[PDB]
RNA sequence: GGAUUAAAACUAGAGUAGCGAAACGGAUUCGAUACCCGUGUAGUUCUAGUAGUAAACUAUGAAUACAAUUAUUUAUAUAUAUAUAUAUAAAUAAUAAAUGAAAAUGAAAGUAUUCCACCUGAAGAGUACGUUAGCAAUAAUGAAACUCAAAACAAUAGACGG
């Protein structure tokens, strides 16, 4: 049959309807006693100009098409070259949109900081008026303004404590919950495995059919999936 | 002592108990006990 | 000569990502060592408030 | 991730390039800059093979192009003169 | 990896020279098949799975969590003040792999130097890899298999 | 010889592994954050001795 | 190579340098 | 392919104490274009460049896996009846094995694997010619003819040593 080769497109878009394909064949080199790969670039006809640099293609022998062209593209085995072209165009649009959004979020942050620098009022001073007015009874209009600078309509000892909250405090509680879950899951499964009877019951209670007839790994995974379905789904 | 310390140069325990309603929920607790 | 000659070291001039990060480092109240001014103002106010509460117990 | 590594290298490359522009005789740190730029090329070349979509997105955001990444680069004297690294 | 196999063959030679009774090799399928053939052929006293610190006494399932710390532990044999496993060399090298048809393997076992491979000697073991299985050359000839001539052990 | 060379992690094992690893990274970040605040507190205590006016 | 053998190369280099100085001088007068 | 690259040297502009090719003198000597002494120019210094060479040496390319000991430091870690002790690495020194023409190497010059550079008798010769590069000195590349049966290394025993 017609001689067919597999190769990588190494040049495209330089000649009209012609691409350069790199074909590698296996040969034996008697001198060094080693089976080597021999490489050759083929000028190949691309009637539809579909192939792109980087594509893996199969080329088939044809009639003479020019001084040096004797093969044509017969199939695109892998279209990595075509993918490269599509992803580059999308990237330009995708990145422009993201950069526009980030540029607007930077100017907004700058405006807020500039606005705050125009308000001579300071947190410490404001928190020293909400704690003196709340301990003296005075209600100068500054407080009403302070009830707008911060949004704190009510001036109580439990409102300054909520104006000065630090994110670290929230992190400290999320971390304790995370540690609890892991510790509970491990103790639960550890105990369950120690008692085969309580384990068999555990599985049946959660909806396993004849858990007794199961393997150690085929069933410990069920136990693990259940212990993690009784401490993460209920919570 | 932590939050309930007498040192002039205290640690972050005191500031944490304040923002966690502990130095206040203990002051009331002690006072309620005194009552 | 019509090729897109992009500096392989510094990249295209006026890249929005490069410029914005540079600008952020030169903002008025940027702090070092991982501190942010907003967290430092609340923390310093909390110290004062916390001291008053410890002086009211 | 390769995209993060390239971005982190970009920051250091930008800082080191600024140093070199003021210390054009500091060949020790010029060599360090060259190696770092080549390291960034290496990580991005792998990214193009591993996740082409992310690759093209990353280089566009960093201000580079495919040629800057694939082509052999030595940051040699001709580069310093063709891109006016030191100015005048 | 043929490189890993080369490392193991050299390692066994080094251990034999000093006459250590027990040593470890990397934990991989190829290494395990290689060691198992040596064990069945009487070159190794023992073959145990284990860790970086020693052979396992009780079965330890291998998983991604501990794969990096796994090792294969092999016992070397010595009789009459001579090592049983004196030499261990690759035939098919990383930079020059040798694939032979069953016809050429029969010539190699018959005294004919094929592709510069010295023929099989009395009491020597030549291993062949076919479809990712390692077997003695005589067994490959029995199964009419063509394969890569990996190494020779004496 | 018949034993499989490697047993892949079950989906559940990978979930518990990710929980521990996320916890490890979060705990270290928190401990560094708290250390920095404790240094900011000890610097506030001495800033009365520093001159800015 | 030993010092003894190095000395043979040393002599050849000296004679080449001596000849090139001699040629230079001539060029100066002939120029 | 690129970059950097001692000393000498070169192109400009500064500097010039001391040192110091050369040169001119003083000695020594049978002679002394030397060794020693004097006066001491270039140079040695700085700035901006050219050039890319050294016994540029460990005369030993880089990477990886691995093999028997001791000593001594260093580092990290651990413990305590708190200052040592126990661990794991690195460096250095002396070694086993192994290798080697031997001298010796010693974690490589050992056991192996991968990649690069390089060699194929002496002399002619790193010369000639050409080419490329440089302001230049030069640098890189780099032969053949003729002639010979030499030529070289480690080690041994002598002889000799102002
Ligand atoms: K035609
Ligand atoms: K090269
Ligand atoms: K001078
Ligand atoms: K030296
Ligand atoms: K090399
Ligand atoms: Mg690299
Ligand atoms: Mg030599
Ligand atoms: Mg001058
Ligand atoms: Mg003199
Ligand atoms: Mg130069
Ligand atoms: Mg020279
Ligand atoms: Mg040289
Ligand atoms: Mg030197
Ligand atoms: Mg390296
Ligand atoms: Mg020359
Ligand atoms: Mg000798």
């Amino acid at each position: 049959a017609r001689q067919n080769f597999l190769g990588l497109v190494v040049s495209q878009g330089k000649m009209q309807k012609t691409v350069k394909v790199r074909v590698e064949t296996k040969v034996f080199n008697k001198k060094i006693n080693k089976e080597l790969f021999h490489r050759r670039d083929y000028l190949v006809h691309d009637e539809g100009e579909i192939s792109r640099e980087g594509d893996l293609v199969r080329i088939e022998a044809t009639r003479p098409l020019s001084k040096r062209k004797f093969f044509a593209i017969a199939e695109i085995i892998r279209n990595k070259g075509q993918q490269f072209a599509l992803y580059e165009s999308e990237a330009q649009l995708s990145v422009a949109k993201e950069e526009a959004q980030k540029a607007k979020e930077f100017l907004d942050k700058r405006s807020v900081r500039e606005n705050k620098l125009n308000e001579k009022t300071t947190l410490l001073r404001d928190i020293r008026t909400i704690q003196d007015a709340l301990s003296s009874g005075s209600t100068p209009k500054e407080l009403l303004e302070i009830k707008q600078r911060y949004g704190i309509q009510d001036f109580s000892q439990e409102t300054v404590r909520q104006l000065l909250q630090l994110d670290i405090s929230g992190l400290e509680v999320n971390l304790e919950k995370q540690r609890s879950l892991i510790d509970r899951i491990q103790t639960r499964l550890s105990e369950l495995l120690s008692n085969d009877l309580k384990c068999d019951q555990f599985l049946k209670d959660h909806g396993v059919e004849d858990p007794l007839t199961l393997k150690k790994n085929i069933k410990k995974n069920l136990l693990r999936k259940h212990v993690m379905m009784d401490m993460q789904q209920p919570s | 002592m932590g939050s309930l310390s007498n040192e002039k140069f205290f640690d972050i325990s005191l500031v944490d108990s304040y923002l966690n309603k502990d130095l206040k929920n203990i002051s009331n607790k002690i006072d309620s006990k005194l009552n | 000569a019509s090729t897109d000659k992009v500096d392989p070291v510094l990249g295209r001039a006026d890249t929005p990502f490069i410029t914005r990060i540079m600008a952020e480092l030169k903002e008025p109240l940027v702090l070092s060592k991982g501190y942010n001014i907003e967290e430092v103002d609340k923390f310093l106010a909390a110290i004062e408030s916390a001291k008053r509460e410890r002086a009211e117990l | 991730s390769s995209e993060v590594q390239a971005a982190c290298m970009t920051v250091r490359i930008q800082n080191m390039a600024n140093h070199i522009k003021e210390h054009r005789k500091d060949f020790a740190n010029t060599r360090n800059l060259r190696i770092l730029v080549q390291q960034r090329q290496a990580i991005l070349r792998y990214l193009k093979r591993d996740n082409p979509e992310k690759y093209y997105w990353t280089i566009q955001k960093l201000g580079l192009n495919d040629a800057a990444i694939t082509d052999e680069f030595n940051m040699d004297r001709r580069y310093m003169q063709d891109y006016e690294f030191f100015g005048d | 990896s043929l490189v890993k196999l080369a490392n193991t063959c050299a390692h066994l030679q080094n251990c034999s020279k000093v006459r250590v009774a027990l040593t470890s090799i990397p934990y991989t399928k190829l290494q395990l098949q290689f060691a198992y053939n040596l064990y069945q052929q009487g070159f190794l006293s023992s073959l145990q799975k284990g860790s970086t610190m020693g052979p396992d006494k009780d079965f330890v399932e291998v998983t991604p969590d501990n794969i990096s710390t796994r090792r294969l532990w092999v016992g070397l044999k010595y009789r009459d003040n001579k090592p049983v496993l004196s030499s261990c060399k690759l035939i098919s090298k990383p930079n020059s792999r040798i694939h032979l048809p069953m016809e050429d393997m029969k010539k190699l076992c018959s005294g004919v130097t094929i592709r510069n491979i010295k023929p099989l000697q009395p009491g020597e073991l030549i291993l062949v890899r076919a479809h990712n299985n390692i077997m003695d050359i005589n067994e490959a000839i029995s199964k009419k298999l063509d394969g890569e001539v990996l190494c020779r052990v004496k | 010889m018949s034993q499989p060379l490697l047993r892949n992690r079950s989906p559940e094992e990978s979930e518990l592994l990710k929980l521990k690893r996320n916890y490890n990274r979060s705990l270290l970040n928190f401990q560094a954050h708290k250390k920095k605040l404790n240094e900011l507190l000890n610097l506030y205590h001495v800033a009365n001795e520093f001159i800015v006016t | 190579d030993s010092v003894m053998r190095k000395r043979k190369k040393k002599m050849k280099k000296h004679k080449l340098r001596k000849r090139r100085k001699r040629e230079k001088a001539e060029r100066r007068k002939l120029s």
